[PDB]
């Protein structure tokens, strides 16, 4: 039985400069089966106001996700994603690098 | 939403006919045929929903989507094919919209016709007097009475197995003084042959 | 028009976690989800507003009814193919119909089924039969091909009814489908070259990197086309500088049939 | 099959009725119609699965419940002149299947009427060959007359020699209105038997008309000074001339 781990890719939506206000995504793909758990994290804090869209269908039969939330990026403030899967034996962190 | 067919066809034993069924649907899954002999249950006949014809023995069904037409194709009519054919139609939303049926009577081919109107024997427990009109050709038709107080029934097609023998019939009868076998069915266009035995002393 | 597409998942789970459905299917026209259904909710929702706005409740009710019986024929199906698999545990079953109809007016249409995840059958409308991939599903192959009148159900469907469904959506959500928002394009470095291209829809796209006017899909990363949350994408794609040697690069966008190139200084 | 009853039934309005369906082909979906003169087949309700039941195009008053897999029972709580039909129950493998065909039962005619006086069974009487018939063919045609009847909830069959027989009869498909101005005209129906003349000619073989008449039960109010219409089977016999 294959399953398969989740692509995890932490973006903002416009080009991000400081002080102006963004939304932060992180974009989970291309895993089977379909539960999952996704956090944002605030300098390794989970954001409480996430919102996300409903599972999604690929036509490789895989799923994806896009987990999001309003903020105001500085320079000290680090950001992350937070993955949990079935093909993961612990959660997986993903920085936002910009 | 619309379906369409005839509500009635006559046609003669041995002969074919053509049922047709025009349909204005929205969305289209594809156009049934079933068969419902009198008093019974409809029974499934045939599916079509990609363009052209398909046969089934006797039955062919055809079907073209873009005129929104089917027809069911019978051959070598026999007397069981008469029976009512109805067309239903599965729309986008999968609902079965039916047509109100086509009813199929069938003219038995009479080989050796001897049209006569026989008075048959009075019951002891009936006041009524009764006349069969039996054996004409299928081309006759029986009328109804004009004489509130005489009965007419339409012809019927009767069955001999053993004999492989048909034979159309009608019935009349009255308890009226004035009634005679003779003149039962004056309102009918009978053979010109038609026989009448003498009535008894 | 652009190419378009109508497609409906289903998706089922043998053994679910006490959260999650046993049951889901969702329809989309291009990357929009626009009608959605599962067996926690037991009805089928709209998920564009354009959809809401232009079917009558009487229609999300005849659906919701078939979709609550699409759902027990989806159970017992799985139900079967596990036991022939002879797997215990919790499995997927998924389900893909739809069609394309395409910026000449041709038309694809495709209907396929997963186990776990992995092709399982796979129709051709064409040849009218069923590609099995395994022997588990090469049983069920043999039970549907012998029903002969739902394959023929099938092609029409492909073939006619889902892209009569497909124009119809199209024009209802005509001003969020057949709309252009031309991509910002930016390159910049991190030694590579990032062009980085936002704000476009719709989300196909081409990028790509050329070296003194020829293209070397060998060195080139492609990112993938991402949504940013706002209707828009955003993409990019990335060459490697070679230290040693000065080169002419530019990067190639091309989107809704317009082409841009940023040479690079 | 697609078993369902009862086969007739007449009604006054405001009564209650349950029709009964089953089937034992172990499909999932049943359905309850009803057929009019002149219109194609309006579904009432229907039942996708086990345990679910839904509207059709025309449910206003009617009800419907799921008993098992197997039972599909339609209800009329106040039953309604307009309510006089046919129905029929039907099954499909699954509801959802875009070529699946319907299954049917074999139809209940229920007859709704503001009250039962005008409810009779029919007279029914034999009438024997004539002797011309005989002597000029060679065969014999026996007529059975049921007149009288309302409403048109009859079965007639021959019996000879105490046996039921189908071969050499014909009966009318339709019965005849005795005053066909009248919408609560009573009916006619005529049956024929057709023999050799050898058959008719032996003394004996013994000839039986019955009609078996749906009418009124035991609960029925009655109130009329005539005998009350109940379900019933008149006959009359005819034996062979030598
Ligand atoms: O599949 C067919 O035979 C016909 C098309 N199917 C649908 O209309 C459909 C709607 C939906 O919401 N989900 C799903 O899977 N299918």
């Amino acid at each position: 039985m294959i399953q398969r781990t989740p692509k995890i890719q932490v973006y903002s939506r416009h080009p991000a400069e400081n002080g102006k206000s963004n939304f932060l995504n992180c974009y989970v793909s291309g895993f089977h089966p379909s539960d999952i758990e996704v956090d944002l994290l605030k300098n390794g804090e989970r954001i409480e106001k996430v919102e996300h869209s409903d599972l999604s269908f690929s036509k490789d039969w895989s799923f994806y996700l896009l987990y999001y939330t309003e903020f105001t990026p500085t320079e000290k403030d680090e950001y992350a994603c937070r993955v949990n899967h079935v093909t993961l034996s612990q959660p997986k962190i993903v920085k936002w690098d910009r | 939403q619309n379906i369409d067919q005839p509500t009635e066809m006559t046609a003669t034993e041995g002969a074919i006919v053509q049922i047709n069924c025009t349909y204005q649907t929205s969305g289209f899954n594809g156009l049934f045929w079933y068969q419902q002999h009198a008093g019974e249950a409809p029974t499934f006949l045939s599916y079509n929903v990609l363009d052209g014809l398909e046969e089934k023995g006797r039955f062919s069904s055809f079907l073209s989507r873009s005129k929104g037409y089917s027809y069911l194709l019978l051959k070598e009519l026999q007397m069981k094919d008469s029976a009512s054919y109805l067309c239903a139609v599965k729309d986008s939303n999968y609902q079965l919209i039916w047509g109100a049926g086509t009813k199929l009577i069938i003219k038995p081919d009479i080989q050796n016709p001897d049209p006569a109107v026989y008075q048959l024997r009075d019951s002891k427990s009936s006041d009524k007097s009764v006349c069969l009109f039996t054996d004409f050709d299928s081309q006759t038709n029986v009328s109804q009475s004009k004489d509130s107080d005489v009965y007419i029934t339409d012809k019927c097609v009767l069955d001999m197995r053993s004999m492989d023998f048909k034979s159309n019939s009608a019935v009349a009868w009255s308890n009226k003084s004035d009634f005679a076998c003779a003149n039962a069915f004056n309102n009918s266009i009978i053979p010109e042959d038609t026989f009448f035995p003498s009535p008894e002393s | 028009m652009r190419t378009h597409s109508l497609r409906y998942f289903r998706l089922g789970v043998s053994d679910p976690i006490h959260g999650v459905p046993e049951f889901i299917s969702v329809g989309y026209v291009d990357s929009h989800p626009i009608t959605t259904y599962d067996s926690v909710t037991r009805q089928k929702e709209p998920r564009a507003p354009w959809m809401a706005e232009n079917l009558a409740p009487d229609h999300w009710e005849r659906y919701t009814q078939l979709l609550r019986g699409w759902q027990q024929m989806f159970k017992v199906e799985l139900k079967r193919l596990q036991r022939h698999y002879n797997h215990s545990g919790s499995h997927t079953y998924q389900r893909m119909i739809g069609c394309e109809l395409l910026e000449d007016g041709s038309t694809t249409g495709f209907l396929q089924y997963a186990y776990d995840g992995q092709d399982f059958l796979i129709f051709n409308k064409d040849t009218l039969s069923w590609l099995a991939v395994d022997n588990v599903a090469h049983t069920i192959k043999q039970a549907w091909e012998a029903n002969q009148h739902e394959l023929l159900y099938q092609k029409n469907w492909l073939e006619e009814e889902c892209i009569a469904w497909l124009k119809r959506f199209l024009e209802y959500g005509k001003d969020t489908l057949q709309r252009t928002e031309p991509p910002l394009v930016r390159v910049n470095r991190k030694t590579a070259l990032f062009c980085k291209a936002h704000g476009f829809y719709p989300p196909e796209i081409y990028m790509t990197w050329m070296k003194n006017g020829e293209e070397i899909v060998q060195e080139i990363d492609y990112g993938d086309i991402l949504p940013s949350g706002d209707g828009t994408y955003q993409a990019w794609a990335s060459i490697e500088l070679d230290p040693q040697s000065s080169n002419l690069y530019s990067c190639h966008v091309e989107h809704s049939g317009v082409h841009m190139v940023l040479q690079v200084p | 099959g697609v078993t369902q009853t009862p086969k007739f039934q007449v009604l006054k309005t405001g009564q209650s009725m349950t029709l009964q369906c089953a089937q034992d082909m172990n499909h999932n979906s049943m359905y309850w119609y009803r057929q009019d003169p002149g219109m194609g087949l309006r579904l009432i309700y229907y039942s996708a699965s086990e345990g679910t039941t839904d509207k059709g195009e025309v449910p206003n008053g009617y009800n419907v419940s799921r008993l098992n897999k197997r039972e599909f029972s339609l209800r009329l709580e106040s039953a309604a002149p307009s309510q006089t039909s046919v129905y029929f129950c039907a099954s499909s493998v699954w509801t959802g299947e875009g070529s699946g065909e319907l299954f049917f039962g074999e139809g209940s005619r229920l007859t709704v009427l503001e009250d039962l006086k005008n409810v009779f069974p029919p007279e029914v009487a034999v009438f024997e060959p004539s002797e011309a018939e005989i002597s000029h063919t060679q065969k014999a045609t026996l007529v059975c007359l049921a007149t009288g009847f309302y409403p048109d909830h009859v079965e007639l069959s021959w019996w000879v020699n105490g046996k039921e027989v189908h071969s050499g009869v014909c009966t009318d498909p339709q019965p005849l209105k005795e005053q066909p101005a009248l919408n609560d005209s009573r009916y006619a129906l005529s049956s024929r038997l057709r023999v050799s003349a050898t058959f008719w000619q032996n003394p004996r073989n013994h000839f039986r008309c019955q009609v078996q008449f749906y009418g009124l039960s035991e609960n029925d109010e009655w109130t009329q000074d005539r005998a009350k219409p109940v379900t019933q089977i008149v006959s009359a016999e005819a034996w062979g001339r030598a």
